[PDB]
């Protein structure tokens, strides 16, 4: 397939080909396009806070390891041994000095370097230049309010930047309440289905939860309750949608801080969000202090999705075409009494994680809407995304982005898509650049 | 009988477990663990979740799966959370998932499901101070088939704890697992073992 | 590989490549030369009898909603949401008279009709054009007798046509005896085979019997038990073989009625069809009223297959190079007690089901042959269809289509495989004509 | 103690079943199905069909495995026939399936198969009607290997009758098994589960 | 029971052991037998490798695991080695094995596996001429976890002989399994079955 | 990929690009160019002995049937149907006269002929050139002291000339010690790793066994057990390292006797070991002489291993670039008594078969490394093997071959791979050949 010339998804984000989920040359295509030159979520300071601790992580379908340096800086390395190829590191986190390959004995620092060989005087004289012979590194490791993100690409905009628009929504949470905390380890289980299912139904949609839903709202007595099996009406002005130019997208759902989570926790939530709420009201302003205790469901292109409030932070690591590898963590706002951290953390596994009964509801709906595009008459076919098509807004007063001024709509899907098609179409930043120069005009076309 | 010195691989915790079904064993008491399991696991197999909270779990339940962190064998500075909870529930948190399992709208539920479990490695023993207490241990393979073609199989050893309550039956009152796959490739996890 | 020119079937169909049970490229180029041009078994009208009566089937690897409309017509979908992909209905059978998807709840009629959207007032006010989302309808559905095919190019010859010469073979079952039903549901099971295994050993593989199936023969003691171990030859005239121009063939054995079933069926049928041939012989003629009560081995190209008599019907659905799934139903003639007919459908899964003695003498034989396929030193290999090639005619005066007059012989495989040479290499059915206009001198050439 | 109309998941035919044997629990009845059950698995993966056949099934036997179609939880119009037969052998069909296993032709048994079972979750209640008759309900995982890389795992609850017959000899007289999944992925469903 | 002449697919060794169960039978041994196999697997399963050695494993123990060639069912003349050993170990040769699981340089521990091993059809009887021999047949389901993703499952009948020795503990004095799949699917057989 | 270009293996063989051990595209090119061509083992003499013995072995991903003929030769078939293309025999090992297929009962003798057609006269009558219908036989098959390996091409250097430079090293184990026999059956297991991981890893890796195997070595306590940990340096001269012209090669730890084997063996083997020596000395020279009781880890190329004197004989059998089957055999000398035959055998086993304690040592190096090369910053990367590159010799007065007089080293990986290279960018012999005209130069370049 040339992916200079098909269309894969249509002028202003309006459908998709169905065999974007299903296509396995397109996935190696992806691996190149999206995985190697974007943003990936590697990890949080709270997961490495001291010198020699260390994560791994996925990056696409690569592994790497995250360590915390003695100064402080965080740096991350592919998991792969110079010398024949074996992977190096075995556990999922730790805390050492370095890393020595089991295959031959090889010793690398927490920096990369190759520190020692075997028996190197002996065997390879002083013929080993081990200043070549470092960890492959990733090029760019950057931190948004300590939530530490990779790309392999040196050519990427900083991360602040490529978070555009969306940015203005997560920093009440992200900065302007004291700061968060991720709880490990995270839950990991395989599902069958595309990594962009979970992506596009995190980053923009509320039209799902109602039906998809309806067991779990009905079961659990969250605040959001009322919309199970479509029963009610959200309210005119419920909240938002947003998109940015660089594909992070997401929803806003006003005031519903305690989210997801089940009655035992809504009063002590709803208690905690309006007090700091109303302490930030004197910071950062009524609107934004609001935008803090409101439910954000948000995809951080391409693959790292999270309902703040809620508490939920998803990656969805990419194994094949119709199989995608989930983690699941808890985010809690420092300053939260530990036993309410505790609680919010089992919370967040409870509904969204291995056994999650929310989760189990969009099992089927990820996964066979992902295995449909192998299918034969299926593969040229077109998922829409046109809901709120024209009624679109870029910069507005109050509210940063490409903005849908309702809480159900398909806008946050038109800009991931958007920026989908201009990557994958693309051979480089700046050729991706180029393809964007008019991104908001091609969103809010017919308004 | 284990020294954890020696016997390197050994968990303290599951040094202890195991002195506690070597010292006096009671022929009639792993008999009745294994009708309560069997019973249990019948119960679950054709899906009457009402019934099994009501006949086999207690109001001061614990039941919990934990997914525990790969770290270094050698592994003695890390010091952060070592494992998630997938499950950590008390009864009325099983409750919203029995009403979820029941729901008419549990799209996920129709065609109904069918489950089976298999329960062996049956072992009993009461608690030292409390008398009313009985810890059982077992292990458990449940099938999973749904929608044709899927099937998952779990496999785990559980930890329980289980007293007579209403009307003098034994039920429930803690159940652990430590579920050995970390990463689950089983859809989900979304079964009560 | 240039299907355009590559030979994978030799002139006169004498042999094929041993590949084409092993290649996935060619595979992919199946769905689209045979699977999306061809006629397709769906189900039968005893399945769905009423109004809002509906199965799920496949067609080559996409799955179809098959649903009886009101005004009695049959018509069939694709079961996937013309939203964002989600597969409509997870049952096999049902009622109804729309289904609603798990996703967003999008409702579509048994029409196909998209009848209603959640909320689509507020959301999509007037903008969604609903009458152009209806799910996506499979061009063409007949019947043959109660038989329900279906075919997504609007182009095929009707099924009539299609079924070409072996038609006038099964009239005397499906048309003269009163009419057949298929008793549901059926047994399903993944082979690790191509379907073209099973495909060609049904449409004219008697030689396999004898020797296949000699422990069957045997221990069942039906009435074609002495041919167990090839200890004894079948007379002369025991039968003959047939193919036709669209790929359909079949295997005729004389009186055969009881085929396949064990000795406590053998005199119960052969009364029963005994007593209709005679009545028949009235009708249709002595020679057509025989072959009513003879057993018929048959595949209606491409991936259809039956043994009549014996009552056996069988799907052979596509996964992949090396995987099928079987799907396997029974067959009874109307006028039968119902107490026959449940016993018959008992013994047709007994030995043709997922437990069929029967079936699984031949799981080996299927397996390994396809799985041959893949192996490097056999992939251009050629696999033999010679036997009898020289001896059939065409136009005979009584018995129709290119035929061989001996119950034993390879005349139907090469009119099958001539048949997927001139699909393969063609883009449409316009080509397929040209490649086929001298199909029955290709196949009796040196007589 | 299953009411169906609350436990919305549960069949008549579950909650019918399970009522027979939470009611008087006999332990050595228990044992002797135990034994029973473990000797008939013995035959079964040695293969000494033709033993099976004359110590473990009665002459009015009925063996029956069925294949349910998927339907919805909902349905309530649909009314053709539910299932299909796998299995449905009186002990004549089970003497010609034996005999078919034993055939020196049965090319599919050269080189030998090997079979393992494990027999779990045994249950045992006498009929109350029928003093002689006795239900077991056990569940099956059968592990069958061939040709060197070929591997097929079975999963399934058994609802058995067993009545002593000739010489005392307690003998299956009718299994019945749903089997669970409804597309095998085994190849084919050809043992004896 | 069994005539190898008529259940033809029966060997000599198969008939053989089956007649030492179903003469007669001894409930209370057939109960010790599952309580040390119970025992046994918890050990194993905790990887209490050394315990299990001093508590479970006699100084004569034969510990064997073949693989047995596919010959065709009626080969005659083919005289060569039938199988392999996997295991065919001494008490020392066991020591040597334990020492390489408990070594802190065995890169392939860390981190830690996860056993859990399901014991099922447990049959035991004293021997006929050593009456301090017990006779005990017993089928294995062993799941093994590391690394993630990394799952295997193992199955197997285990033939074996227990004495009492040191302390009146009844030990294993031989283990005999055939191994049932020729190829193995599951990277290795490095596990105590 | 184009592999008349692709530099896969850097010049002197100092590098291979990862790629190699995932890409599937290249395993398919390796059947053509590295299977189909060279040399193969497919079983000994002590495994057919008798005429009408015969076993079934792999060949690359093909299967076929080696018999012994009445004559005393051995001839090798396809397992694969001239008919239908079922796999003809299902065991491994067994005597006969023929083979009957049991689709259509076609009956093939020992000397491949197709023999027997049921009823050849009634159906084929005398249309069947049975003389054209034989099985596919193995072009060359040839032995090396009861070693019998096969080549599908025909052009092929003679197996002693493919055995170059390594034959040397052999023959006095293999040639001088009375000969050897191969004790079956072998144990099989599947591993997630590419072929070629194993394959290097035993034809030149010395520097690995005191790190991956240093609890092995520490529990065994077999000779080698002062390496464990890498606690101790191998004395000056404790061996060397050699490969030759078509990829073979070896290392030699002087003496080494008893290898493996765990130390209730080491006294009898170094008896025994000794006491041939000293009678060799007179016949094949003190060198050779000791060579014979010196341990050899030597790949014949391209997937048979072994280890001379631990007795360790292997097939790397290739089924995908991510897995292989590995077969292993117990190689034992003629004239050692039965009883310690039996013990060696079980100690192979014990250490490198099935449940081989050393062999689980280096499943995670073999798994890790090969699936690495599939990931996608890996893939470009390159494999080091330039340890000892320029202090290599070619043509020593005393130890023939391309050599490195030391025993850790990296001289046999770069002989192993300049052969792989020339023959993956090579359409056939007569071109490999061209492309290692200067082999030799090649590999000794700095020195
Ligand atoms: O189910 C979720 C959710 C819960 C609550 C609010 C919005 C959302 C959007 C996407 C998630 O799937
Ligand atoms: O086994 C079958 C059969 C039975 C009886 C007559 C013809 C046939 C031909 C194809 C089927 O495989
Ligand atoms: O582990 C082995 C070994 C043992 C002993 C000596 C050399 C070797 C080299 C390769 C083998 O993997
Ligand atoms: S592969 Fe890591 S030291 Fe050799
Ligand atoms: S995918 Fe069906 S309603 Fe959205
Ligand atoms: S496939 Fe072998 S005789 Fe027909
Ligand atoms: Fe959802
Ligand atoms: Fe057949
Ligand atoms: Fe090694």
């Amino acid at each position: 397939m040339n992916y200079n010339n098909k269309i894969l998804v249509s002028e202003s984000g309006l459908s998709q080909k169905h065999l974007i989920h299903g296509d396995e040359e397109l996935f190696q295509h992806e691996l190149k396009t999206i995985f190697a030159r974007n943003w990936l979520f590697l990890t949080h300071d709270s997961l490495i806070p001291a010198p020699g601790d260390y994560v791994t992580a996925k990056m696409g379908i690569d592994e790497v390891i995250v360590s915390r340096q003695n100064d402080g800086s965080i740096r991350a390395f592919l998991n792969v041994c110079r010398h024949r190829g074996k992977t190096l590191v075995s556990v999922e986190a730790g805390n050492a000095k370095g890393f020595v390959c089991s295959y031959h004995g090889w010793g690398f620092g927490s920096n990369g370097e190759l520190q020692s060989v075997p028996f190197e005087k002996d065997l390879y004289g002083e013929s080993l230049n081990k200043k070549c012979l470092g960890l492959k590194e990733v090029a760019r490791v950057e931190s948004f309010h300590g939530f530490i993100y990779g790309c392999f690409d040196q050519e990427a905009p900083p991360l602040m930047d490529y978070l555009g628009d969306a940015a203005w929504y997560l920093e009440p949470m992200f900065k302007h309440s004291g700061g968060l905390e991720l709880v490990g380890p995270p839950g990991k289980v395989v599902i069958k289905a595309n990594w962009k299912a979970p992506a596009e139904n995190f980053v923009g949609d509320a039209y799902h939860v109602g039906w998809t839903h309806a067991s779990s709202l009905r079961s659990g007595e969250s605040i959001f309750s009322s919309l199970a099996g479509n029963a009610a009406l959200p309210p005119e002005g419920a909240g938002l949608q947003m998109t940015s130019k660089y594909g992070s997208g997401m929803g806003v759902l006003w005031d519903g801080y305690s989210g997801v989570h089940s009655a035992d926790l809504v009063p002590e939530l709803m208690a905690f969000g309006g007090a700091k709420q109303e302490r930030l009201n004197k910071e950062i302003g009524d609107v934004r202090a609001r935008i803090y205790r409101s439910h954000l469901n948000c995809t951080v292109f391409p693959n790292n999705s999270m309902l703040t409030c809620s508490g939920v932070f998803k990656v969805w690591n990419p194994i094949d075409a119709n199989t995608t590898e989930v983690w699941t963590y808890a985010i809690v706002e420092k300053d939260m009494p530990e036993d309410l951290k505790r609680r919010l953390a089992d919370s967040v596994q409870r509904t969204f994680g291995p056994a999650g009964f929310w989760e189990s509801d969009d099992n089927d709906n990820m996964e066979t809407a992902s295995q449909n595009g192998k299918k034969y008459q299926s593969r040229d076919s077109d998922l829409l995304s046109n809901l709120g098509f024209g009624e679109d807004v870029y910069g507005d007063a109050v509210y940063p982005g490409v903005v849908g001024k309702s809480a159900i709509g398909e806008t946050s899907y038109r800009g991931f898509y958007r920026a989908y098609q201009a990557h994958v179409s693309s051979s480089n930043w700046a050729e991706f650049e180029h393809a964007s120069s008019t991104w908001h005009t091609e969103l809010t076309k017919t308004t | 009988m284990i020294n954890i010195q020696e016997d390197k691989l050994v968990s303290a915790h599951d040094a202890e477990e195991i002195l506690r079904f070597f010292n006096c064993h009671d022929s009639a008491l792993q008999q009745e663990a294994t009708t309560l399991l069997t019973q249990e696991a019948h119960l679950l197999d054709i899906q009457a979740y009402r019934a099994w909270l009501e006949h086999c779990v207690g109001s001061e339940v614990q039941y919990q799966v934990i997914s525990r962190e790969l770290r270094a064998a050698s592994e003695r500075r890390y010091k952060l959370n070592e494992a998630m909870n997938v499950y950590n529930e008390n009864f009325q948190q099983l409750k919203v998932r029995v009403e979820h399992q029941l729901d008419p709208q549990n799209w996920g539920n129709s065609p109904k499901l069918r489950f089976t479990r298999f329960i062996t490695n049956v072992q009993a023993a009461m608690d030292v101070n409390d008398k009313e207490l009985l810890h059982i241990r077992s292990n458990v393979i449940l099938h999973r088939a749904r929608r044709g073609n899927q099937v998952d199989v779990f496999y785990a050893a559980r930890e329980d704890k289980w007293k007579r309550g209403e009307g003098g039956v034994r039920k429930l009152v803690q159940r652990f697992v430590d579920y050995p796959e970390r990463i689950l490739q089983t859809h989900n996890l979304m079964v009560f073992l």
